[PDB]
């Protein structure tokens, strides 16, 4: 197989959602 | 934060009535002092307080004083509108007169009756909530400008040393009378330069060039263009009147507009409208000198400071793209690393964006090097005639009356002060002017 | 209920929506004691500021219930200290601990959750502190250009350069940077969220969607 990365937008979107959730969860865990 | 406007002669009062009318319309507050808004609501999204006093009966008058040496001009405004002015706060000259369109004339009225003009000003300040800096409009060379406007700045500096003095300067003589008015301009500038904190210049050419393109009567020059200029001078308070957050006061704006106060005069740029579109283009459209208020041949000037407020159907993505010409087109402030500042929105709700409108309008102002073209006109004119003996010896009133020695010295020293302003516009654009400031430190 | 007016008031309170004169009004007088709290103990006279605020609440609009319900509390932990619990925010490796909150009635509390209030509280504290410092710099500019000692003449070029021009050059750079940040935060962050919420009131069909956007915007602001 070709040693290639999956698509970039999806990688960034996942990072954005994880970052948003990381933030939200910093608060959800107590609130 | 209350503002009181001081209106000098025909300049101040005609533009004033056109402005108060434009504001009467923008706030639906009424040209007769009666709110034009329905009584269906007790809540508002604007702030008329700083410019208009609300009475116990919900009636309104502007926070302004009309200047005393020209009672026929005061009457023009007070009688035409009347219900939207408060004459009881208006000072009228103690002798009912104006001894010529000159510095000596109004200066002498002012120095002789400084206490009386101040008593009217001071008493109105006591009736308001936290007075914010003084707003003055005048013809720099005229009897009410070079004369009384100059005296007001001196009077205000001593009576109100803790307040900001901001003025509006309009273009000097437009005709051969410049061989006289240029002397008045220079004495006036000495006082404007030494006493004001900030100001701006409005060139006749733009009033007329705009007139030629906007009115269907292209023969209009200073009258009627006063309404065009009053829509230009609206951008100054919109962020206060239709409050925003970013730049909501005088002290919060002047530190951004002119960090180095000696170069106190801004160069406005504005797209006129009746009373095109995109944030991208309205911003870019104002970089074009034809929309400037001090138009000249310097299509490649340097800048010390650029600021712009866009009001309307604003699109921040377009603003971001417009920024490309900040980077490509503004000769950099190699001496200070300044950058352009902006503010947005707050269209009057009573003059809303219309259906299918994506238009915006706004004001760009800048502290530009190449603005000498609206000052040198006097500096390099009155002096060649002055050197042959002053041509204003028929205005020997007050200080010019006391001695011919004062006449020649006031004119010469004022020219040197003005020359410093010209020297500062030029010195300021040199990198060497400020590089040594931090290197030798 | 007129939820639109209520949320507009909430935005007026915490996002500074069309509140430039209110933030400056808040700073007026209060800056005098605000500078002392990080230069004092937890026994500091917080009550003086609280009274100034109470007095402002007395001089208030009868319909703006959201302001009537607004209160100030003090923490001992300043923004960077309280914010140390956020995974994306790094701690120092402390100036203001002033915080605002609101007591919300159940018809609204179900919308205005504690999570959103916390996000509103922390966002406003950021906005207030930045405005505070921006204002000190602006008043400093006016002091510079008013005070006779700053308008000296005939001493030397060495001092005109090293004291006056040097002050103005540094001041202007400080001003350009702090103001540009504020402009960004409002123009490209807060305005978008207020705008988005207005879009969501265009004959909305779902209560939840509105609730999700309220939270959405608060996160979009916090993760900037
Ligand atoms: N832009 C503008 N300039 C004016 C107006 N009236 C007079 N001027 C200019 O002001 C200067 C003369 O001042 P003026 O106000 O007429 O004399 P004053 O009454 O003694 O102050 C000249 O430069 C005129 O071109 C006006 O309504 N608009």
């Amino acid at each position: 197989d070709v040693p290639m990365s999956q698509p970039l937008k999806e990688q960034e979107v996942r990072e954005h959602q994880m970052k948003k959730e990381r933030f939200d969860r910093a608060l959800e865990s107590k609130l | 934060g209350e503002i009181i406007t001081l209106q000098a002669g025909q300049c101040g009062n005609h533009v004033g009535k056109f402005l108060w009318s434009q504001l009467a319309k923008e706030h639906a507050i009424g040209t007769d002092g009666l709110s034009q808004l329905p009584d269906s609501s007790t809540e508002r999204d604007d702030d008329t307080k700083p410019f208009f006093r609300e009475n116990s009966r919900n009636k309104f008058t502007p926070r302004a004083i009309m200047m005393d040496s020209e009672p026929s001009v005061i009457a023009d405004v007070e009688n035409t509108f009347r219900g939207f002015f408060d004459p009881r706060n208006t000072w009228v000259a103690s002798d009912g007169a104006s001894a010529g369109n000159s510095w000596a004339n109004g200066y002498d009225i002012g120095t002789r009756n400084q206490d009386d003009i101040l008593n009217k000003i001071d008493k109105e300040i006591d009736s308001t909530d936290n007075f914010e800096g003084f707003q003055l409009l005048h013809s720099v060379a005229g009897g009410t400008g070079s004369g009384l406007g100059s005296n007001l700045l001196e009077a205000l500096c001593d009576r109100y040393p803790k307040k900001i003095l901001t003025t509006y300067s309009v273009f000097p003589a437009r005709s051969s009378e410049v061989v006289v008015q240029s002397y008045n301009t220079i004495l006036a500038l000495r006082r404007l330069i030494e006493d004001s904190d900030a100001t701006v210049v409005f060139d006749n050419a733009s009033l007329l060039n705009i007139s030629g393109k906007v009115f269907r009567n292209p023969n209009i020059d200073l009258q009627h263009t006063n309404q065009l200029i009053s829509t230009i001078i609206s951008s100054v308070t919109n962020s206060i009147r239709f409050p925003s957050y970013m730049y909501s006061s005088m002290s919060s704006i002047y530190s951004t507009l002119i960090p180095s106060p000696e170069l106190h005069f801004l160069s406005p740029s504005f797209t006129p409208f009746t009373s095109g579109h995109s944030s991208y283009d309205v911003m870019l459209d104002l970089l074009d000198p034809s929309n400037s208020l001090v138009s000249t041949a310097m299509n490649n000037p340097t800048y010390f400071n650029v600021y712009n407020t866009i009001i309307g159907n604003v699109e921040p993505r377009q603003i971001s793209r417009a920024m490309t010409k900040l980077q490509q087109r503004i000769k950099f402030p190699s001496w200070s690393s300044s950058a352009m500042h902006v503010n947005i929105g707050r269209r009057s709700p009573y003059l809303p964006l219309q259906p299918n409108e994506n238009e915006v309008s706004g004001m760009m102002l800048s502290n530009m090097s190449t603005v000498v073209n609206v000052f040198e006109n006097a500096c390099n004119t009155f002096d060649k005639v002055f050197a042959k003996g002053a041509f204003l010896n028929n205005y020997n009133v007050g200080d010019l009356f006391q001695s011919m020695q004062n006449v020649q010295d006031e004119f010469a020293e004022s020219r040197e002060v003005v020359q410093s302003l010209m020297e500062d516009y030029v010195a300021a654009e040199q990198d060497s002017y400020l590089d040594d400031v931090l290197v030798d430190d | 209920y007129d939820l639109i007016n209520v949320l507009k008031h909430l935005q007026q309170i915490f996002l500074g929506y069309q509140s430039g004169h209110n933030v400056l009004k808040f700073l007026t007088k209060n800056m005098g004691e605000l500078t002392k709290h990080y230069r004092n103990d937890n026994n500091a006279n917080y009550d003086k500021l609280l009274q100034n605020f109470e007095l402002e609440r007395q001089s208030e609009n009868p319909n703006n219930l959201m302001r009537q319900l607004l209160m100030i509390q003090f923490d001992t932990e300043t923004l960077p200290q309280v914010l140390s619990h956020y995974l994306q925010i790094y701690p120092e490796v402390a100036i203001y601990h002033l915080k605002f909150d609101i007591n919300i009635p159940y018809p609204l509390n179900i919308i205005i959750s504690r999570t959103c209030m916390i996000k509103y509280q922390i966002i406003l504290r950021y906005q207030l502190v930045l405005q505070y410092h921006s204002r000190l710099l602006d008043e400093t500019w006016m002091d510079l250009n008013k005070t006779p000692s700053w308008k000296y003449r005939g001493y030397s070029h060495t001092v005109k350069r090293r004291i006056v021009r040097a002050t103005r050059v540094l001041h202007a750079k400080m001003n350009h940077f702090i103001k540009t940040i504020m402009e960004y935060f409002n123009q490209n962050v807060i305005d978008k969220e207020v705008y988005s919420l207005e879009k969501c009131y265009r004959n909305p069909t779902l209560a939840v969607a509105i609730q999700n956007e309220l939270e959405g915007g608060l996160t979009n602001i916090m993760t900037n």
